[PDB]
């Protein structure tokens, strides 16, 4: 009985995989971009990527193929999944519906099997006979392609090369013929087998085997003009093909391993080269014509071309682009040019994509002291290290502060017929009106002309040839420019109120009741036209000049009274066209339309807080897409803000939201506001680019953020960072920082780049003596980074050798300063484990870093929490609790050494802790009596753990290497003393992704219960939240009507990808829900949506909305 | 040094 939710907070950012072809049309040039579980599909452009499609799999993609057969018109997508789960993939666009379609699948695991020395490789056939795959030391799979094989069904075959390397088949070939550097004792060595799939043996070879080097990793198969492959291996490249061996050693490769590639022009007489150090190569192929006879080679050399990121994947695009697919470090586009700059690089970045890279610890920090948390993680590697300062919410700065109890609208007002310049703002008020002419910057209230201060105001456009309006309850009214007066003033017929005010700066429509005017401010005047009356009261109306005219608007919409409902229309005429019924007794306070590149849009907002949405087409006049978001509780005034290019969609609620542009869609983030009635762009000589906003009582004015449901801030280290520490009451971070360097020629340690280490604004070395007795050394840092400015204040740099592995900031004992405090370790290649480190405690203080206190052990202070004022700490397979003397030192207590190698700690306010290595957890508690540790129970599974979080009292969670994640909890049973001294795996859980670090926090606010927050290799923050009993059920009921109704992609069970799995035992999973599948409720169509109830009640939108008040716990 | 190690399956394969 564990009931617990998981869900993702942000996707993963890292680039595992992308490959390019035409995908989408057989002219189309694709980028396909595999994250981990997510397929994006880009088509290749002048200004580099459109955005297609990107969709989501139940599977980590481990090979991603495009291939064609014969008779075949465009390219197929093969994927296969790290269990094993094989799939061909088609797309298919059904005019304006897009699919990706599965042609074939099945799962290729073998029950045999010993996953290999480097991991899958799926390789395919130049030809497309078939595909051949490598997921298995001695073994090797083939899957031959046909018209049918539609569950994809193969046979495998021995190899008596047991330690393979990397394969691929070779080009220009009679049979099928794979080649490939594996190694046994002597060394490494190349191999070719032809494949007979008729008999499933391997046949024989084109060409002997040949030695390759010691570290030989990668081989080439050179497109057919040249045929052969190329083998890299460190400081070395080489060349086979028949009798014919081609090599070269340029020492500039030595620095570092090559590790991806990508052939540049199909022939191949170019391809690129990654280096783990980021730097790009061109590997080139001088060929040579002989002449009735095919080409031949001469020669091959390499040229550095620049540096990119740390480079995954690499993909020669279009002309001179490269997509740069980067998983330490941000994904990037690049422009290669025949021309160096200075410095010398042939290499120009053009795009940069944010990673979360490896986030490697984190925590949250309610910065500017809200109520919100920020979350800050240690992300990347080396030169791509940073800090990510991660917030949810487009957030707005607050320039001026009005206590404006009423304001019932607000437009803009140029008191000058030039500058783009506003020095006025009238406001709508509590049945007045009242006006600001701005000393520019300054605030004040005055008079207008044929602008009434005794009649509410609702509206004040700004209509063309030199005239000023004012939409009264009574009259709309006419002011000018050049006479400033009473220029022209309309009037209903008979004494009767607008009741609903619209117009642009050349248009104008109000109405009565069903009544329906149409009027123009015709030079210095307001000459009338149109008239028609409506089955019911109108409840809102919108105009303005879309794309193919100006000033002068086309078509209509218009929400009605009692029917509750919209509809379309024309200008003089008024005729009927398509509708939509809407439902409730709860009427439309809004709908207006708008665009912003190629869509014209019909919104429609009520007054329970709910919205529907849709599409529209300036010609015709149809429906479109019905949904049913909700936003606030309270009516909702929607409008339009001077943003960028695509100029926006605000939305006043007690919930403020902004509505952005997605694919071509549209965005729905928060606005992180106290609540907002109208508002409008702005532009003053005092208050440029602004946004006026009124609420309950106060007008404010200020720029806007990016948009993305979050905003990342950015903080580049150029090293990389290892562990986070929020010390409050110094307003700064803590964090621990190491950076490489090389021996020198005087032997000592340099440097290869400006760190944050070396660039810091003050510095400290370690002087402390407690020890005594090219090459690449780390070193190790404590950075002091400003809360506000994110600069390194100071940097205290570690002995040679010491790593710096822990950090805290806690108070110690009845002692009332604050300190930071390093748990360190000695390292050497040669030891196995260390068997030396210190703990060092330390204070900053005005601008100081005081070594306050050391105290040497025996072994690695992996980690340490603070427990009750003492300092509890992990010291290699031995846990110690620490006192503060008021003599100012750490003293021992007690110990407990029953671990084979303590990881990772955490303590549940009590006296309660837990943790390590190989084993899974354990549980322990402190007694006020000897002041001893009691072991109170553990867990006897075979968990390689990777982080430990409790969630509570008795709710213990657990990551491990296999990408899993577990609960525990201490049995509740009689015969307490082996039952109690076990707690049970109640909770399973395949996650899919790698958790360094949780953490107590969460993203969101000023039905469930706590929130702890995962950060991943892979830039994937999830959240993980706690369930009632009842909420569980009514969920995995709903998860499981759910899978019934969706269809995934390689076919593939999302049970078969949520399964507990390790490479010893598989379990279904239990107490664990994804969000991540709950959600998708939402995206599904209502007829789909109706099926998951068939049936304390039974219901069908009632789900919608329990879905809805879920997607907001992040 | 599993230390190594440490740092390896941490930053990842």
């Amino acid at each position: 009985m564990s009931y617990n939710y998981v869900v993702t907070a942000q996707k993963p950012t890292a680039v595992n995989g992308c490959v390019t072809g035409h995908f989408t049309s057989a002219e189309d040039l694709n980028l396909l971009i595999a994250k981990n579980t997510r397929l994006e599909i880009y088509v290749v452009t002048a200004e580099g990527l459109r955005p297609v499609k990107e969709v989501g799999m139940y599977g980590k993609i481990a090979v991603m193929e495009l291939f064609r057969p014969k008779g075949e018109s465009k390219d197929l997508l093969f994927i296969l999944t790290a269990k094993y789960n094989a799939c061909i993939l088609e797309y298919k666009q059904s005019g304006e519906s897009i699919d990706i379609i599965t042609r074939a699948h099945g799962n290729v695991q073998d029950r045999i099997g010993r996953p290999s020395e480097t991991g899958i490789i799926g390789i395919i056939d130049p030809e497309c006979r078939m595909i051949g795959l490598r997921l298995y030391d001695g073994l090797f799979k083939v899957i031959p392609l046909d018209r049918d094989n539609k569950e994809l069904k193969a046979f495998n075959i021995r190899l008596e090369e047991l330690h393979v390397i990397d394969v691929k088949f070779l080009y220009g070939c009679q049979a099928p013929t794979i080649c490939f550097v594996y190694q046994d004792p002597q060394g490494r060595h190349v191999k070719t087998y032809e494949v007979s799939l008729r008999e499933k043996e391997f046949n024989k070879g084109p060409w002997k085997q040949e030695n390759v080097e010691a570290e030989a990793s990668m081989v080439i198969a050179v497109p057919e003009p040249f045929g052969g492959a190329i083998i890299i291996g460190q400081e070395s490249i080489t060349y086979h093909n028949g009798d014919k061996y081609l090599a070269i050693a340029p020492p500039i490769i030595k620095q570092s391993t090559i590790v991806c590639h990508n052939r540049v022009d199909p022939n191949g007489s170019r391809y690129l080269l990654g280096d783990m150090e980021g730097r790009l190569f061109m590997l080139l192929l001088e060929k040579e014509e002989q002449m009735d006879g095919t080409v031949t080679l001469k020669d091959l050399r390499v040229e550095l071309l620049g540096e990119t990121s740390i480079a995954e994947c690499l993909t020669y695009l279009d002309n001179g682009v490269v997509f740069v697919g980067s998983r330490l470090g941000d994904s990037q586009l690049v422009k290669l040019n025949v021309d160096s700059n200075e410095q010398g690089s042939y290499v120009v970045a053009m795009e940069t994509f944010t990673n979360l890279g490896p986030i490697v610890d984190m925590c949250v920090v309610d910065l500017e002291r809200q109520g919100q948390g920020q979350l800050v993680t240690c992300s990347g590697a080396f030169k791509e290290g940073s800090l990510r300062i991660i917030r949810n919410g487009i957030g707005i700065h607050e320039h001026a502060s009005i206590d404006l109890p009423g304001i019932k609208g607000l437009w803009p007002l140029r008191s000058d017929p030039n500058r783009e310049t506003y020095d006025t703002l009238v406001l709508s008020f509590v049945g007045q009106t009242r006006v600001l002419m701005l000393n520019g910057e300054e605030v004040e209230e005055t008079e207008l002309m044929g602008f009434v201060d005794d009649q509410q105001t609702f509206f004040c456009g700004n209509v063309a040839h030199q005239q000023l309006i004012q939409i009264t309850s009574a009259s709309v009214r006419l002011v000018s420019q050049e006479p400033k007066a009473l220029v022209s003033e309309w009037k209903e017929p008979q004494a009767k109120n607008i009741s609903v005010a619209s117009c642009n700066s050349s248009q104008v429509v109000v109405a009565v009741g069903r009544a329906l005017y149409y009027l123009q401010i015709h030079p210095q005047e307001l000459r009338q036209i149109s008239h028609t009356e409506m089955e019911h009261e109108v409840a809102c109306l919108d105009i303005t000049p879309l794309g193919d005219s100006n000033g002068l608007s086309p078509l209509c919409a218009i929400g009605l009274w009692t029917d509750i409902s919209a509809r379309i229309l024309k200008l003089p005429s008024f005729e009927l066209l398509h509708k939509e019924m809407l439902g409730g007794e709860i009427i439309p306070r809004s709908i207006l339309m708008t665009t912003f590149e190629s869509s014209h849009y019909l919104l429609c907002a009520l007054g329970d807080g709910a919205l529907f949405y849709f599409g529209l087409n300036i010609e015709t006049g149809l429906l479109s897409d019905r949904k049913k978001v909700t936003l606030g509780t309270q009516p909702t005034v929607l409008r339009t803000f001077r943003s960028l290019s695509t100029t926006n969609v605000f939305a006043c609620s007690d919930r403020p939201t902004v509505i952005y542009s997605s694919n071509h869609k549209l965005v729905f983030s928060n606005v992180n506001l106290k609540e907002v009635n109208y508002m409008c762009p702005l532009n003053s000589d005092g208050y440029p680019d602004s946004l006026a906003l009124a609420n309950n009582s106060t007008l404010t004015i200020g720029t806007i953020d990016e948009i993305q449901k979050l905003h990342i801030r950015t903080v580049p280290l150029y090293e990389s960072p290892r562990k986070i520490c929020y010390q409050e009451v110094s307003q700064c971070f803590g964090v621990l920082s190491s950076r490489i360097e090389v021996q020198d020629t005087s032997g000592g340690t340099t440097a290869l780049r400006p760190s944050a280490s070396t660039q810091a604004l003050s510095s400290s070395v370690s002087s402390s003596k407690l020890f005594s007795s090219g090459e690449e050394v780390e070193v190790h840092n404590l950075l002091i980074i400003d809360q506000h400015t994110f600069e390194v204040l100071h940097a205290h740099q570690f002995l040679q050798n010491e790593y710096a592995l822990s950090l805290v900031s806690c108070k110690l004992g009845k002692d009332p300063n604050t300190y930071f405090i390093v748990g360190t370790a000695m390292v050497y290649p040669e030891e196995a484990e260390p068997k030396q480190g210190r703990i060092v405690v330390f204070q900053y203080s005005d601008g100081k870093l005081q070594t306050v206190a050391e105290k040497e052990v025996k072994g690695a202070v992996y980690s340490m929490v603070e427990f009750n004022g003492k300092l509890l700490a992990s010291i290699n397979s031995t846990v110690r609790l620490y006192e503060w003397t008021t003599e100012k030192d750490v003293r021992t207590e007690c110990n407990h050494y029953n671990n084979i190698m303590a990881l990772y700690l955490k303590t549940k306010g009590d006296f309660i802790l837990v943790g390590d290595l190989m084993r899974s957890v354990l549980l322990l508690a402190y007694k006020p009596m000897e002041g001893n540790f009691e072991e109170i129970a553990r867990d006897f599974n075979p968990n390689w753990m990777s982080a430990v979080e409790i969630l509570d009292d008795d709710n213990f969670l657990g990551a491990e290497n296999a990408f899993n994640l577990f609960v525990c909890q201490k049995d509740s049973a009689a015969t307490t003393d082996e039952e109690r001294q076990h707690l049970q795996e109640v909770g399973l859980f395949h996650l899919g992704e790698f958790v360094n670090v949780f953490c107590h926090g969460s993203l969101v606010m000023q039905p469930t219960q706590g929130s702890v927050l995962f950060g991943t290799v892979n830039g994937m923050i999830g959240l993980v939240t706690s369930l009632s009993e009842s909420w569980y059920n009514l969920l995995l009921d709903m998860q499981n009507r759910l899978n019934k109704v969706i269809k995934s992609v390689g076919k593939i069970e999302h049970s078969f990808w949520r399964s507990f799995h390790t490479e010893r035992k598989t379990e279904p999973a239990t107490g664990f829900i994804d969000g991540d599948l709950i959600e998708s409720f939402l995206d599904i169509s209502r007829p789909k949506m109706q099926e998951v109830v068939a049936n304390r009640e039974a219901t069908a939108d009632d789900l919608i909305k329990v879905v809805e008040e879920l997607t907001r716990i992040h | 040094n599993a230390s190594s190690m440490l740092r390896k399956s941490q930053l990842g394969f």
